[PDB]
Formats: C-alpha cells, structure tokens, sequence
C-alpha cells in the first residue's frame, strides 16, 4: 500500500532539486532504491540529495568501482552502485551492517537488483530518459512514511502550474 | 631487511616476504591456492589471510621478519580493517614496527622499479576504473592530485560504452580491438572540459552522448562508433597529460592503470613524445601491479626512512595522495 | 597460566591472566575498534611485562554482534598468535554475555539487527550454561513469542555487558577440555547473513 | 568531563572518564591492595595525559567490606585530592554492586562476614535503586529468614562483582546533585563494628 | 627542599614539613590538637588513634599553612608497626606523590629513631654504636661513616621494657612498670637477692629476659617476708648488669669509643648511673635523649625523607608495609 | 569459672613436651578457627605459640612476646596470627582490626590473654589454659566446644606417645 508520484520531463536542474526535497524530509535509517538503466541519471539524483546534508555535489561520483561512497554530512548518506557487485556476501554482511545504523540514509544505484534483500518500507525511485536534456521520475513512498508525500507533492503541482 | 606485506585492498588476498625490496623470498596469494590445490573463496580476506600467514610462517621463520607492512587505503573499510588490523597485531607479537601503505602512493612507485635509473621529477596519469588522475612527483618524491575526474573514471566510460555497443567484457580491450576496423574521425563526439584552466576531466558527458546517438540513430557501423569515441577519450587524456607536463615543465611522463594498455593511447601518446622529444613510461606485460610484493616494497622504502605508522592507524577507504 | 581473552562483539572487553594475576580492561568511547584495541593490547602486555609467545592460549569473541568490531577483533588475534601457532579459544559472544550475568535459571540474550529483526538465543543457567534456543535471527514479533514461551527470569537487551574475567575463565576451560583451535580454523558467527531470507518470505506473503 | 572512581571494597575496581573516553580496570589475585592500586592509577592517568588537579570529581568505595581493602582505598583517594580539595563522592559498595548487575528485580547483596554471620542488604533495581533493607549484619539463619521473605531474583553472594563504569556514572551523578563531600568528611561503613554488639549480646 | 612526612606506625598520627633538614615549618599531631579542642566549641574533630579519620584533618590544617606546590618530596613510615595503622599514612603518602607529581620515600621508623640521635647532636661523628631498649625493641646496632646500620644484638624473647612492665605487675606496682620499679628500687637494696643474668658470659650479643620475669615469679610464689624494693633493685640491677656488659663488650670489641641510648628504658636512673661510671673509667663517649618521652612524631620521618632523598634513594609505588620490620 | 565445653587436662609437661603437643594441636587443623591462651604472666603462653609455629613450617626463633606489637603475623602452610591483649585500651581494635581477620576462613588465630575480653571471641573458639607446676614442668587444660569434635580423639592419642617416655 504505497503512493506512486510521477514527474514528467524534468530538467537536469529540477531532477537534483526533487532529490534535495526527498532527502531533507528524511529522518533516520532509510533506504532509497534508485532504479534506472545506463544513463538514466541515478548518480545525478544523489548529487541532488547530498545538498540536503550540507556537503558539496562535487564529492558525488559513480561508486561503480568503489562500490560504496559515504557522504558524512548533516546525516551520513551511504551510496551503493551494484553495477559491479560479484560477491552477494557484501549484501549479507557489509550492507546488513550498514542497515543497523538508524541515524543515516542508504541509496542504491540498481537497488532493483537482489529484490529479496531490501526492506518492505524501502523508498523506490524509477528514473527514465524521455529527452536529450529531460528525465521522467516516479517516487514510490511506502505508507509507513506519508510525511514525505505532502512535501514532495507540493513540488509536483509547483512545477505543473 | 625482510618486510612482510599483506593485501586486503584488492580481490586477491595476498601475503609476501621480500628481503631488501628486491629478492622475493615467498609469495602466497589465495588466487594461487586453487589450481596448485586442484575451499577458500574469491576475496573473503578474514578467512583467507590466516591460511597465508600459516603458509608464510611454515617457510619463513617468525624472527626474521623486520617490518610488517599492510595497505590502509584506499579500498573497503571491511577489507582494509582485516589486513591492517592483522598486520598491526603481528608488529605487537613480533615486537617489530608496522607500516600503513597508501596504495595509490605504492602504485605510482613501481614506475621506479620498471626502470631503476628513472629520475624522479615526473608526471603520472593514473587511468583505471577506480581512478583517473594527473599528479606531480617532486624530486624529493612528494605527490599531489592536480587532475581528477569529477564524475566517472575513463575505465568506467570504456566499460559501459562497450555495454551500450553490444560488445563483450572487458570494456576497453574489446573497444580497442574493434576500433582498429573503424574511423576515429567519423562522429564528432564531445571532449568535456578540454582547452581549459582546469586539469580535471568529466566523462559521463561521453557515455550519454554515445547513448543518445545509439537511441536516435541507426544504419551506423559499430567499429566506427567505437573508434570515434576512443579518440574522443584519447584526445581529452593525451591533451591534459602534455598540457601539464609542459605548463610546469617535465619531459618524462608515466602512464599507470588499465586504460594505460590502450593501443590508440600508446600510439597517440607516442607521436607526441616522438615529436616534442619526451620519455614515456608504462607498467609490466602481465599487469597484476597489485600483489603483496607491491605493499612489501612500499613498506620497505617507508621503513628505509624510519617512516612508521602507529597502532592507532584507522583505514581510510577514500585515501589518495 | 598466561591467557589473553578479548571480545570486540559490542564495546571492547579484554582479560589477561599472568599466572596468579587477573587484569580486566574495557574501553567505551568515541574511538573506533582499530583505533584503540591493538594499542591497549600492546600497553597491557608491555605492563605485565610479558610478550605474546609467553601466552598459553588466546580467547576471541567470534559470536554474534557488530561486524566491523568482530572483523577487527578476530584479525588482531590472528596477527598476534600466527607467528607461534598459539592455541585460540573461540568464545560465543552471547554465551559470554550470559555467563557475565551473575544469576540462576532462564536467560534471553538479544541484540537488535536490521530494521525489524533481532539476533537472539535463550540459555538455562544453573551452573554449566545449557542452550534452550540456539542463537538465530527472529522478527520483532517472533521475539515476543520466544519471550512468553521460554519465559525468562532474565533479559539482556542491546547494551550487553561482558566480564573479561569470564572470557579468560572460558578460554582456560576450553584449553583444559582440549576444545581450542588454530587461528587458521576460526569461523565468525555472522547472523547478518540469515536476515535476507526472512525478508524474501515476508514480501512473498501477500 | 573528567572523573576517576575506585572501589577497594573487595578487589580493585578503577574507572577513569576523560570526556569522550571511559576505561575500566579490575585487578584480582595475590598482590595486596597497596601493591597494585596506587601503581595502576599512576600508569592509567599517565596514559590519558591527565594530571589529578584536572578531575572534576573522584569517587571512592567506602561501603561495607574488608577493612585493609577500604582503608588503603580511601587513604589513597585522600592523598590524591588533599592538595587541591577536589570534591570526593562517597560510594556505597553494595549499592555499587547491585547497580552492576544487568537484571532489574529484588536483588540480595550478602558477604560471608565473621564465620557464622553475613554483611547483607536487599535492593529494588527499578528506575534507580529503591532501598528495601539497609546495609546491616545478620545470622546464617537470619539470611534465609530474609531470602524466604523478599524471595529475590539475584543472589549477589560472596563474589560481589562491581563494574567500574558504574562507579563513574554514580560519582558523575553525585557531583551534579551537590551530594559531593570533602576529603576530611569521609566516613566508611564498618558493619564489622556492629558484630561484637550482636554476639556479646548472645553469650 | 620541603619534604612532607607522615607517622601512622602504632598509636600516634602525625604530619610534618621540614626544609633542608632540621628547619621545621609544621609538626602537627592528634596529641597537641587534643588540649586545643577546648577553645571555642567542637565540629571537625580528631578521635585519638583513628589514623584514617585523622590524617585527612592533619593534612588539611597543614595545606592551609603550606601551599602544597612547594612540597618537593613525600615520605611516610612503611614499618615497623600495625599493618592496618601503617597502610593509611603509606597509601595516602603515595597518593600525595601521584597528585603533586613529586617522588616518594617509604622510611624505616628504626633507621628513623636512630637518626633522631643526630637531630639532638648534629656535631656527632657517625662511627658509633647505639643500644635501642624500648618496650617494642631491645637491640644493638652499628652506624657506618656511610650511615648504613646492621642490627648486631637482638632479644630472642621480651624487651627490657616488657620485663620492667610485667615484673612491676607481679609486684603489684603502677604502669608503666619501669618508672615505678626505678622510683621504688631507689629506697631498696640492689644486691639483697641475686637473680640470673641470662646470656651474660655468652659468646653472642643477643639478649634474653623471659628467664628473669619467671625467676622473680618463682621467687614471690616461694618467699614470704621480703621487702618489695629489695626485689625491685635486685631485679633492676640484673637488667642494668646484662645491658651494660653487652653494650660495652661490643662498643669495645668492634673498636668504638662513642655509644648512644634510645628507648624510654634509656630514662632509667640506675642504667644511666652505671653507664656513666663505666664510660668515665674507659674514656668512652655516652649520650642519651633528654627526659621528655616523645619518641613518636613526624619530624623523624620527614628527615629520613630529606636524608634518603638527598641520597636519591627513592621508593616505588608498589611498596607494601612491613610490620615485622627491623634494620 | 564454668564453661561446660570439654576438659582435656595434662600434667607435669617439660618445656619441650609442651611445644611438641602444641605442634599436634595446630598440625591437626585446616583453616578458620581461633585459640585462646590463658594463665598468669610467665606461665608459658608465648612458649606454647612456639609449639604451633612448627605445624606451618617455620622455626620458633621468630615467635616473640607480641605485647607492644599486638599482632605478630607468621606466614607458612597456614598464615598463623599471634596477639597479646595484655596491654590493650581501645576496644575499637577488636571492633575493626581483629574482626577483619576473622573474615579469613583459611588461616589460624591465637591470642595470649584472650580470656581478658571473653565473649567477643566466637562460640566455636578453642581455649588453652597454661597452669604452672615445677620451675620446668607445667599442667595444660585444652577445651573444645560441641562445635569442634575430631581433636578430643587426636589429642588424647598423642598423650601416650611421649608421656610414657
Ligand atoms: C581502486 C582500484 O580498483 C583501481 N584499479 C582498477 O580499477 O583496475 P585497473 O586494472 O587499473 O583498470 C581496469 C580498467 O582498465 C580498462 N582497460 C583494460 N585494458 C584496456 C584497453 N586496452 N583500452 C582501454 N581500457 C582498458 C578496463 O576497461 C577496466 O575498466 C585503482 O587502480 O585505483
Ligand atoms: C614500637 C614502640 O612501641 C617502641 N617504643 C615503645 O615501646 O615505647 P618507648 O617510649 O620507646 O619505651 C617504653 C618502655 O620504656 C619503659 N620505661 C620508661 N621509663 C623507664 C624507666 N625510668 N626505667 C625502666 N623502664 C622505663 C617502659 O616500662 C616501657 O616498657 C619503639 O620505639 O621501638
Ligand atoms: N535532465 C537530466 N537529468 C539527469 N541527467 C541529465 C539530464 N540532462 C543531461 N543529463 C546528463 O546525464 C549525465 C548523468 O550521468 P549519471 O548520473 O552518471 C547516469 P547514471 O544513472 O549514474 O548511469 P549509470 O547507470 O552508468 O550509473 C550527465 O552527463 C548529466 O549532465
Ligand atoms: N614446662 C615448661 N613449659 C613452658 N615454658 C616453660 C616450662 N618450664 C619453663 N618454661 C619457661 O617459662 C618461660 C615462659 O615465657 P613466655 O611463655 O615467653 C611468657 P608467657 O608465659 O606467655 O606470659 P606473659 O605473656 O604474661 O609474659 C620461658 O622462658 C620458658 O623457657
Ligand atoms: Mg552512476
Ligand atoms: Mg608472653
Ligand atoms: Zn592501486
Ligand atoms: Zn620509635
């Protein structure tokens, strides 16, 4: 039971600005699954999100090889890219351990892989590529977190009209 | 001076013992505990490393070890904290010193090994997957990141633009291989952050440019796209390395990393060095520039200068020069 | 005997017998495990004025708890004993926590893992510590089921104290009973793994 | 803030806190108290770059137990703080023992005293420590008579384990509640004095 | 060089400060803050021999006077004494060192009661013999030019003091025995009865006094009709006798002219008389304390402190008390 | 005057005979118990203590009248505790100091002039009156409450060995 919130043809600017709005209205030990294909604009999303925690965009980079980058800010964002993941033990051990921290925000380029692993209450963010310079995005907000929907919705009708 | 060096940063869990940073006494690496023993698994450090100390101290007597070196950054906190936490406790139980290796410092070093008589005022470009970077190496051997990608490694660009092109793994070898057939001056793909006051790169620019063409367009030759894009990566690299080797004034230039290996890089770099008269350098044939020999060496030179680390030393997974 | 037990399961816990002397030292503070465990080991040895090859057996908390902690604890133990194949006493961090309670009868040891599950086991303690429920991942609510059923006289929740004295006493006991292992033969108790299956079959139930 | 506390009521429990850092140390065995204590305090303060004159509060186990145990402990404390009138927090050794036991419940503390009698108290561990039965002496029968009544979860008998993380917490608390005292105001609980009374009144 | 020192060996609790040796800037004691305890009223009070309750106050008064900053060494009786009584002064003293970051000296009350000979005669060559005869001890010692002192004689049984005290009670006279025996032995015949001289013409320097105590116990059980001062003076001479011949036949045989006395037994009228006589007639140099029995305050230990510190002979913090201690 | 415990009287014991049996009385006990020497001055109380110091594996040359020391303390197989309360004033030394030794259930307490404070010592306490006969030979009456037993057998045993020689 969870509200899907679609955003149609978004500028590279507005994309980051949605990400910053999600991420400042977060509270604790929260998973943001980032679903999207090569080029979608996931990493660019996280660029927008890190704004919220008082660090600079410039320290966001494909964790495709690093696997995890950690932005220790107003909250500490852990950033995963599963593109390269070979050992599922990283999830069963390392990522299970990351999940025990309840004052910090996880976010996962390709968290739509290994679906069984992630939580019921995880926030899902499909990013799609409708244009050379625009991307369409759908934020799914599990009902145990409706405190977001008001705040995000504002920006849905703040853009449309 | 036997250094006992420990690897827990790479995916091969490695232990080595190296007298005087030259003569190698025993090299054990889990990788080579599978077809020489044809369980112990890919990169399961805390399970593997014990067996390699077992294998090392059966051959090397425990006394003889003079320094214990072990990487502390960059890598993954969990991986690092196993070689490092373990090497610290060797030190304690050997009553010997321990040395934290900065891996990318150590990587840059073996350049000074691939030619003993190579003088150390020199500019390294490091073009891996994990890393893309220009540096100074001062006559004293003091390094600084001057150039750094802001988004993607050249290594990552290659691997995904390969994926986009319905080409195999590994990324670069395949694109290098199949651009040989193509026309690198065929599509005018963007060279982000060229002709600049910055020494920095972006690449996610390209990956998207290619993807947008692949989507919009059709009728196109794959080679030709592959060649067109490899040149646009080589133009941005070859320009910056030589704009900066000039701008500060160096003639000897080192190329470390996987992207290193690229025939069109090595060919274009070469027609710059053969024409401004510069000495140009590459790593060894069977690139495993990543063993415990690496960190033993690293930690030898360190100890050589009585530059030791304290048992308080934490891993830094984001460690650079 | 000369014995070094530690348990870096939760916060840092270190016991040290020199013959007829028992020292216990525990650090609870901001500093990470790798920042401080080894340091103390060095200082504490350098003070009882004995070296590691003098140690007759070394205990290690291997059993269920914080990953980065255990990975460090087991690693520094491997570092110490490896040169001289010193006998290792694997110590079950829960079994320890329970013997470190001073009491009689039914004990539940619990530590909150992920989002909505616990690591949990249940212990009958007369004298020898006998296991009713063996340590295992359970849900928030399968915990309240486990509580009513086995029905504890004692619950040790999340902030679990361990007597370093107890670590030693067991390390000694396993040495005597011939149940020590070589530092190559350790296997930590990573309950973390068995969470991700319980998840798959809670999203399946729809 | 900066806090030393120690109990010598049974064996050496020393807890030092320097703002962010709390070490706990216990010594057990052959070495007599005056042999081990002063030494471990010196070696310890040293390692934390901490002069005594910088402690906000020092806590001392005074509570029922072995004389030459406590004597050493107090006196040692009185030497450290005497020269800068550093506030001393008295600490009850049974109250400190009960507050070390993880369990909440009715919790008996009893200490095989003079060969046919026990030092003894019964505490209710809830929000804080609700004092049921005050520290005092009893007969071997009078101990069962107690244990019959309050029918307690935990028998903290004979091996009174005191966590030092506890002794610090208490001192830290007592400093805040102004419940601290001076180095000359210290007044040990010599339950022992009250065994001659209840035996010269039996024969 | 301010050296703080602390007495806690048996009954007296004392703290003292001492500047380069005999230059006293405090010698506080429970004994003198007892007469000054009827003054205004009574609150922050000293018991009597309650070392733990007291040492804290004594120290307080002292640091109100003497800013601790200026204490350079600390020293406390380590033994001999009552293990309990001692462990207070000792343990505190070590703490005082830990707090003030100043080094520590655990003193010998003996090496101290002997150094007190030099406090009353600074102009005193130290190649001398000393007879200690308290209740506690009955001993002969030799102090080197060095000042190092081995014990050479020793009672095997009771002290001179203990034999005086007890034979007193056998004759039903006051406490302390000795003084009363001395006072009454004056109007009595020192040779009316001949008791033994247990260990006289014996080829060692060691005393016995259990042989006397009984040979009188036997005498009174046996004999009715006898003067009390006869037995007193007799018994007393039996002791002067054995003391003087041991003391000298050692000062002589070890080639030494000079010879000092210590112990309330030193107070004895008959002892002094006959020591004086012998040393007038061998030209040997005898000494004594005055008549002010105060051989238990902190000025001693403060000095042994200044003395052992000037010699950089310092003490470790592990240092235990030793009740059964001598030189 | 009247303690209806158990008589165990001797007679005309030479000095050596007394130390020898004192050796039997203490070598026949593992830790925890208290011994109260009585008899007037010069009876042989101290001397009796020399018999006991054999059992713990010391020679007697260190047994000495502890009248001003209060507690000479002799370590051995058992740590023997030696007290003369002849000269005592402050009873806070029993309240506190002697009490905190009774806590030690492994060692042996022995007291010249214990009968002086009788009733502060525990009921399970052994008594050893030392009466006096020849200037060389003494009579001694060991007591043992109902609390103690096995000894009254072991004692009356040795009586034979070196009283018929
Ligand atoms: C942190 C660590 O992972 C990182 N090393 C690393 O990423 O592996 P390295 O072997 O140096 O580089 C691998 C990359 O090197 C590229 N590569 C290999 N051969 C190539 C070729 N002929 N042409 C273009 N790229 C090539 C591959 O596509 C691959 O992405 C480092 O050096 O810091
Ligand atoms: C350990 C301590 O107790 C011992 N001092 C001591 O026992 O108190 P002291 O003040 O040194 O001498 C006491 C003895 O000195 C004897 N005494 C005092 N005046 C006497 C006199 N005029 N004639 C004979 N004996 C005398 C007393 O009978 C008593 O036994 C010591 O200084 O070693
Ligand atoms: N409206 C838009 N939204 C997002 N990115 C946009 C955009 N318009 C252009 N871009 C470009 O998209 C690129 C972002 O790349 P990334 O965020 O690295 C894609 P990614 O999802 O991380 O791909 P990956 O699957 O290879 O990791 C940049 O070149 C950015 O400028
Ligand atoms: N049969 C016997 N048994 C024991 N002692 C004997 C003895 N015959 C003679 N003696 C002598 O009696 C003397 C008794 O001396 P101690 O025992 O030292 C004093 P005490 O009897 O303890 O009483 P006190 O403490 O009141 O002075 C010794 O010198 C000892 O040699
Ligand atoms: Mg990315
Ligand atoms: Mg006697
Ligand atoms: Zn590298
Ligand atoms: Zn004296």
């Amino acid at each position: 039971k969870m509200r899907h919130l679609r955003f149609e043809n978004l500028t590279e600017e507005q994309l980051k600005r949605l990400a910053k709005i999600l991420t400042e209205n977060l509270k604790g030990g929260e998973v943001v699954i980032l679903s999207g294909n090569l080029g979608a604009g996931k990493t660019t999303f996280v660029k927008g999100m890190i704004r919220a925690i008082g660090l600079d965009e410039k320290m966001v980079k494909s964790p495709t090889f690093t696997l995890m980058n950690v932005y220790p800010g107003l909250k500490t964002i852990y950033h995963l890219d599963l593109y390269r993941l070979q050992d599922t033990d990283f999830l069963s051990l390392d990522v299970e351990d990351i999940l025990e921290d309840e004052d910090g925000i996880m976010v996962v380029e390709w968290g739509d892989l290994f679906d069984g692993f992630w939580p019921e209450d995880s926030i899902k963010v499909k990013i799609e590529i409708a244009d050379e310079s625009h991307r369409n995005v759908e934020i799914l907000i599990p009902e145990e977190v409706n405190f977001l929907v008001e705040k995000i919705e504002r920006y849905r009708k703040e853009l449309q009209n | 001076m036997r250094v006992l060096g420990i690897e827990t940063s790479c995916d091969e869990t490695a232990v080595a013992v190296l007298d005087d940073g030259k003569n190698v006494v025993v090299n054990f690496t889990v990788s080579q505990i599978e077809v020489h023993q044809k369980e112990v698994a890919a990169r399961h450090h805390l399970k593997n490393l014990p067996i390699l100390l077992k294998k090392a101290f059966e051959k090397v007597p425990p006394e003889t070890v003079d320094v214990v070196a072990a990487t502390y950054g960059p890598g993954l906190i969990g991986a690092l904290l196993v070689g490092l936490s373990a090497a610290k406790g060797l030190a304690i139980s050997l009553e010997k010193p321990f040395v934290g290796v900065n891996h990318v410092e150590a990587h840059v070093q073996a350049v000074f090994l691939a030619n003993p008589d190579l003088k150390p005022p020199l500019v390294v470009l490091m073009v891996s997957g994990g890393h893309t970077q220009l540096m100074k190496v001062d006559e004293d051997y003091s390094m600084e990141v001057l150039g750094e990608t802001l988004d993607d490694s050249a290594g990552e660009a290659f691997d995904k633009v390969a994926r986009l092109l319905g080409l195999g793994y590994p990324g670069g070898p395949v694109i290098d291989r199949v651009a040989k057939k193509g026309d690198p001056e065929k599509y005018s793909f963007p060279r982000p952050m060229l002709d600049d006051d910055s020494y920095n790169f972006s690449f996610a620019g390209l990956k998207t440019s290619v993807l947008y063409f692949l989507q919009r367009e059709k009728g196109y030759k794959v080679e030709d796209v592959a060649a067109s894009f490899q040149k646009a990566v080589v133009d941005i690299l070859v320009e910056k390395t030589f704009r900066l080797a000039r701008n500060l004034g160096i003639r000897k230039i080192a190329f470390v990393g996987g992207v290193a290996a690229n025939s069109m890089l090595r060919e274009e770099v070469r027609k710059r060095a053969e024409r401004w008269n510069y000495e140009v350098f590459f790593p060894p044939l069977e690139l495993c520039t990543d063993n415990a020999l690496m960190v033993a060496k690293a930690g030898y030179e360190k100890a050589k200068r009585g530059m030791f680390s304290p048992l308080s030393l934490n891993a830094d997974p984001n460690l650079n020069v | 005997m000369n014995v070094l037990a530690l348990d870096t399961s939760q916060r840092i816990r270190i016991g040290l017998r020199k013959g007829e002397d028992l020292f216990e030292i525990s650090y609870t503070g901001e500093k990470k495990h790798a920042e401080i465990l080894p340091v103390v080991v060095k200082k504490l040895l350098d003070e009882l004025d004995l070296k590691v090859k003098d140690l007759d057996v070394v205990g290690v908390g291997i059993g269920p708890g914080g990953l980065t902690g255990l990975r460090v604890g087991i690693a520094t133990v491997v570092g110490l004993v490896s040169p001289y194949d010193i006998p290792v006493a694997p110590l079950n961090s829960f079994e320890m926590t329970a013997k470190s309670c001073p009491a009689d009868g039914v004990v539940l040891v619990a530590r909150r893992a992920r989002k909505g599950y616990h690591y949990c086991a249940v212990y009958l303690k007369d004298k020898g510590l006998n296991p009713l429920k063996e340590p295992s991942v359970v849900s928030d609510e399968e915990l309240e089921e486990i509580t009513k059923e086995f029905s504890p006289k004692i619950v040790l929740k999340d902030d679990l104290l361990i007597s370093p004295a107890v670590l030693v006493e067991e390390s000694e006991r396993l040495f005597r009973e011939k149940k020590t292992i070589h530092y190559y033969e350790i296997e930590p108790l990573y309950l973390q793994k068995s969470i991700a299956e319980l998840n798959w079959e809670k999203k399946k139930r729809g």
